[PDB]
């Protein structure tokens, strides 16, 4: 492809957006300005991402291009790439591309980014054997046999309908693999990828991770959202620093005890009741333990570097083990059984405090946590010890705001009444319990919430 | 208050990262997912205004991802908003402002 005499730019590049861009690249003032093949031959790279381009008609004339970025456009047909064989890097994510046949003879490509398109057939990739980076996630690929001869691949991502990973067997140069959101259950082929440093495989149907045993260069592993229980194999992976095992069925954490390089550990939504194995993981900065079976969290006090900790949806009554963790900035324990928050006064760096659906009655210990920017104290509940029935039974209100003032009840059951500090009833007949509610907006530092709850008072 | 049932860690991305892209940064979550499916989106410069799509979020999982290598000396910080909606289109949280800091 060569233009023969001087040609308007906007007769070479028919797409309106692309001709404007090329006018700039070629240093012309109007898109009707003339250029010759001389001029087009000088263009060796092109950053034309995010420009609303629908057609790349005309790029075939840019014979000397080595690097292009057409990502974030509206491309469908990419036929004009077919003979640009000096291309070494293509960035073309976030388009509407379905047919990549035009890439089949671009054998000098080392980088091809094609994620978030509508690709199903990657057969045209099979002879692109110099590829070291290939991104193909957010597509609808089911069959990766075309990848089997890409033995220089270092970084690789694909999706979203793949079951069979057998084609990866000879890709032993692989260092970083992302197979998230496919249909994968069998990762036995991954055993052959001994140079793997990072494996991201979230949201599959993996239950057997024994293939990971000899992948000892792994430093990042994500298996969020699979069907793991037995994680014994992980004790081999002593170079791990970032491990995500959330949304699984794990209970025994002993295999993690020696992974002392770990700085991030996600274990939310599992079956954990014993966190003694984590007590030696003192480099941890982020730990997620939400949606487990925890009561005794005393071994968390060892984790002095934590800045982010989740504990929401467990059965925790004693929060005081976190009170040692002075670097903490965000702490989440919604839906537990905590009443005494006094130990939290020691968390002087805290910015997010999420403590709804506990048994918190008294905010005074929190009063000096003025770095707070987000706060949650909604929907506390507790049941007082029984008191003796009397027709005129009365109890003190115990709900205290951060200022120390009692919060007047919002509602009181059975027509009862408040005169600070006492709630008083007038019961004609015996009743099994009475109750009251409170609801009070409050701000500590900059964080704002409604401190609310329901207090139940059983009567003897 | 604004916290609502958001659960979000601080977000930091080194510049000049290696692929494959898109790369997970953090998983944004609302605990409102305990009473029905929640669908996530983001807005702001770098998400839905220029430069569009540097940051994206997977609408069903809440995974916030970066789609390309960053350059701290070009733009060191981005301000995004996370949104959470029900199947029926209704907001189940107030938009949360998220700082993304680009590091060394
Ligand atoms: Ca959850
Ligand atoms: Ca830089
Ligand atoms: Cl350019
Ligand atoms: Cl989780
Ligand atoms: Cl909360």
């Amino acid at each position: 492809a060569t233009i023969t005499q001087d040609t308007p730019i906007n007769q070479i590049f028919t797409d309106t957006a692309l001709a404007e861009k090329m006018k700039t690249v070629l240093g012309k003032t109007n898109v009707t300005d003339t250029v010759s093949q001389t001029d087009l031959d000088q263009v060796t790279t092109l950053q034309a991402d995010r420009l609303g381009i629908k057609s790349i008609d005309g790029v075939e004339y840019l014979n000397n291009l080595t690097q292009i970025n057409f990502s974030n456009n509206q491309l469908t047909d990419i036929t004009p790439l077919k003979n640009l064989t000096k291309l070494v890097d293509i960035l073309m994510n976030n388009n509407q591309i379905a047919d990549i046949t035009p890439l089949a003879n671009l054998t000098n490509l080392t980088g091809l980014t094609l994620f978030n398109n509508q690709i199903t057939d990657i057969d045209p990739l099979k002879n692109l054997t110099n590829l070291n980076r290939l991104e193909l996630s957010s597509n609808t690929i089911s069959d990766i046999s075309a990848l089997s001869g890409l033995t220089s691949l270092q970084q690789l991502s694909f999706g979203n309908q793949v079951t069979d990973l057998k084609p990866l067997a000879n890709l032993t140069t692989l260092e970083r693999l992302d197979i998230s959101s496919n249909k994968v259950s069998d990762i036995s082929v991954l055993a052959k990828l001994t140079n793997l440093e990072s494996l991201i495989a979230t949201n599959n149907q993996i239950s057997d991770i024994t293939p990971l045993g000899i992948l000892t260069n792994l430093d990042e592993l994500s298996l969020n959202g699979n069907q793991l229980k037995d994680i014994g194999t992980l004790a081999s992976l002593t170079n791990l620093t970032d491990l995500d095992l959330a949304n699984n069925q794990i209970s025994n954490l002993a295999p993690l005890s020696g992974l002392t390089k770990l700085t991030e550990l996600k274990l939310g939504a599992n079956q954990i009741s014993n966190i003694s194995p984590l007590a030696g993981l003192t480099a941890l900065t982020n730990l997620e333990l939400n949606e487990n079976q925890l009561e005794d969290i005393s071994p968390i006090s060892n984790l002095k570097n934590l800045t982010y900790l989740t504990l929401y949806f467990n059965n925790i009554s004693d929060i005081s083990p976190v009170s040692s963790l002075t670097k903490l900035q965000r702490l989440f324990f919604y839906n537990n059984k905590v009443s005494d928050v006094s130990s939290l006064a020691n968390l002087t760096n805290i910015n997010w405090l999420s403590a709804g659906h506990n048994q918190i009655s008294d905010l005074t210990p929190l009063a000096n946590l003025t770095r707070i920017t987000q706060l949650g104290l909604n929907d506390q509940a507790w049941t007082n010890a029984p008191v003796n029935y009397k027709a005129n039974v009365s109890i003190p209100n115990t709900v205290k705001n951060v200022t120390g003032a009692l919060i007047a009840p919002a509602t009181i059951s059975d027509g009862g009444s408040y005169t600070e500090p006492d709630i008083t009833w007038n019961l004609p007949s015996y009743t099994n319990e009475v109750s009251y509610t409170f609801s009070q907006p409050v701000t500590i530092g900059k964080g704002t919430t409604t401190f609310s709850g329901t207090v139940t008072q059983p009567l003897k | 208050g604004p916290l609502g049932s958001w659960v979000i860690p601080p977000i930091s991305c080194p510049e000049n990262e290696k692929g494959p892209f898109p790369k997970n940064l953090v998983q944004i979550k609302s605990n409102k997912d305990k009473e029905g499916k929640v669908f996530y989106s983001i807005t702001g410069q770098g998400a839905d205004t220029p430069p569009v799509g540097v940051f994206i979020i997977e609408r069903e999982t809440g995974w916030l991802k970066v789609t390309e290598p960053l350059d701290r000396e070009r733009i060191a910080t981005y301000t995004l908003f996370s949104h959470a909606v029900s199947s029926n289109g209704n907001a189940v949280e107030d938009p949360m402002e998220i700082l993304i800091t680009v590091t060394d």
